[PDB]
């Protein structure tokens, strides 16, 4: 038969004896937010160079 | 008292009928006499499936209020 589920709102509590320190953050690539790109160019009349 | 007259009991529902006019403690051991004598009919020995069918077949729904189950 069916039984309805019931998920209570709970968290995971730890004692003070085991709280691990956080990992040391180091980076492996440069922080890039811009990249180059090859676009065509047009002259003053409207034609393509 | 009208379910006890379909079964055929016609003189046990006359003592409860004649006690309700007074509602007195001085005639109440007559009303506990009938409650004590009813257990001497006998045991209801049945098959195990036939006596555990209304117990093990229930209707569980999700239309309860979940706000009342968090406090419970």
């Amino acid at each position: 038969k069916t039984i309805p589920t019931f998920e209570p709102k709970e968290s995971i509590l730890k004692k003070l004896e085991d709280i691990k320190p956080e990992q040391v953050k180091k980076q492996t690539k440069l922080f890039r937010i811009f990249e180059p790109r090859q676009l065509p160019v047009y002259r003053a009349n409207g034609e393509k160079e | 008292l009208d379910n006890m007259r379909k079964a055929g009991l016609t003189d046990i529902p006359k003592m409860i009928q004649d006690w309700l006019v007074d509602c007195s403690i001085e005639k109440f051991p007559l009303m506990a006499k009938i409650y004590s004598w009813s257990f001497h009919v006998g045991f209801r020995k049945q098959k195990m499936l036939d006596a555990a069918l209304d117990q093990l077949k229930t209707e569980y729904t999700e239309d309860v209020d979940d706000e009342m189950y968090r406090e419970y």
